[PDB]
């Protein structure tokens, strides 16, 4: 188990998830193979709250779970689950989150230029620029809308796409030390 | 009813006479003076000296002698931080809020001294919870990026199509 996996599943884990999936993603670093019930004690949290963090952990696959099931000292059956940490998996789809957020990155500039230029505050709906052309009165000589017939700012429009030309600095500057860790964790 | 009840009598009378600050070790029979139990029976009395006093966390055995257990509880700031980060390495968990508040008087000094070094879990029945922060790694996102983060739905989606994804996007 090379330390860089280690290293690369606590940022992740710390940068992107909460403190009680560090504390468990450590458990399960310092022992590989550890019973449902064993992290249930030595950290005084609710069954709830801990049932749905494994939930949603398993929801994204991080680790994996083996069904064992023994006898007991005074016969009754003993249901234990043991989740060990599969780093193979993991780095899939911490993988396939990045391309996924990389791919999101472009499908949001085209999104932000497809977003309708024409607003009519007395409706509150957005008005796609092609169809203004049939909100246009010929007669009239103004464009207003058939609906409400008042003037449209395109104005309100403006700002969204500089927010998000903005974020995409910000996305670019702290998402290398992930690509960083990539590279040592490949061998 | 005998043999089973005065000992919360005396945890209690020992423990509210600490309260008052006599730091100094009391023999059995001081405590028995005041506490109206000069006809407990001398089994009882050895039953005390071999269980009561020894197996509670609360008692310390000194010079012969039984005192309070002062340095176990918290009773400063200092003492806090290192429990906490005793509990932190060691993964042995947090500790109910209740405890450090009955153990130190006007703990909340503590906790606004603290701050951030201080973590708190809300449980559903108002307790609060106490755990280290751990400053090995730490990074933070934005609302607006966890709301991203949030519309995406993974749970509900398999394992096939997570690979395909990968080979569609050409990494
Ligand atoms: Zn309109």
């Amino acid at each position: 188990v090379p330390a860089a996996l280690k290293r690369l599943a606590k940022y992740v884990i710390r940068g992107f998830y909460g403190i009680e999936h560090a504390l468990a993603l450590d458990i399960l670093i310092r022992n590989s193979c550890v019973k449902e019930e064993d992290m249930l004690e030595l950290l005084k949290f609710d069954r709830k709250q801990l049932r749905s963090v494994l939930n949603n952990l398993k929801g994204d696959k991080f680790i994996k779970c083996r069904m064992r099931v023994e006898t007991a000292a005074d016969g009754k059956t003993t249901r234990h689950n043991y989740y060990f940490i599969n780093y193979r998996t993991l780095v899939n789809v911490v993988k396939y989150k990045l391309d996924h957020m990389r791919r999101r990155i472009e499908t949001d500039e085209r999104d932000s230029t497809n977003r309708a230029s024409f607003k009519c505050p007395v409706c509150s709906s957005t008005f796609t620029d092609l169809e203004a052309n049939q909100l246009f009165d010929p007669m009239t000589g103004t464009f207003r809308c058939t609906f409400c017939h008042t003037e449209v700012e395109e104005d309100e429009s403006a700002m969204p796409k500089k927010d998000a030309r903005t974020l995409l600095a910000r996305f670019n500057e702290q998402i290398e030390p992930i690509y960083a860790l990539l590279r040592e964790t490949e061998d | 009813g005998y043999k089973f009840g005065v000992l919360a009598k005396i945890v209690n009378y020992m423990k509210t006479r600490h309260q008052r600050g006599d730091t100094h070790p009391l023999t059995l029979d001081e405590i028995l003076d005041e506490t109206q139990h000069l006809d407990i029976g001398l089994k009882q009395k050895q039953w005390l000296m071999t269980e009561a006093l020894v197996n509670n966390p609360k008692i310390e055995v000194i010079d012969g002698k039984y005192a309070f257990k002062p340095k176990y509880n918290v009773r400063d700031k200092k003492a806090l931080l290192r429990l906490l980060d005793q509990h932190d390495q060691r993964g042995l968990g947090g500790i109910l809020l209740e405890d450090i508040e009955e153990a130190l008087p006007n703990s909340q000094k503590a906790v606004k001294a603290l701050g951030d070094q201080i973590l708190f879990v809300n449980r559903p029945d108002k307790k609060k919870i106490l755990f280290f922060n751990d400053k090995s790694c730490q990074f933070s996102v934005d609302e607006e990026f966890q709301k991203l983060w949030r519309s995406v739905t993974v749970d509900s989606m398999d394992e096939e199509k997570i690979e395909e994804y990968l080979k569609r996007q050409g990494i």
